């Protein structure tokens, strides 16, 4: 039951953004390089 | 009536003009995806006292 620090509140949802969404899907392969 | 009536040859072209390509080679890749599910738990129901 802590007091909130309501006086001046500044949120940053980008910091909480899951690491999954910070980049694209990583499955990509150049078949010509691997074979 | 015994006679030779026809024949077949084993002749072939030379592809000095690259008329034929035959088979073609192209690279491919397949991807499989296996996400891991959760499973039902096992619980130990102790008393709270």
């Amino acid at each position: 039951v802590s007091d909130a620090e309501d006086k001046n509140v500044n949120l940053d949802v980008g910091k909480e953004l899951p690491e999954q969404l910070k980049d694209d899907e990583d499955g990509k392969v150049n078949p010509c390089d691997e074979v | 009536d015994l006679a030779v009536i026809g024949f077949e040859l084993d002749t072939r072209f030379t592809n000095t003009n690259r008329r034929q390509r035959g088979h073609l080679l192209q690279t491919r890749a397949l991807q499989f995806r296996h996400p891991i599910p959760m499973h039902a738990p096992v619980t130990l129901p102790m008393d709270t006292m």
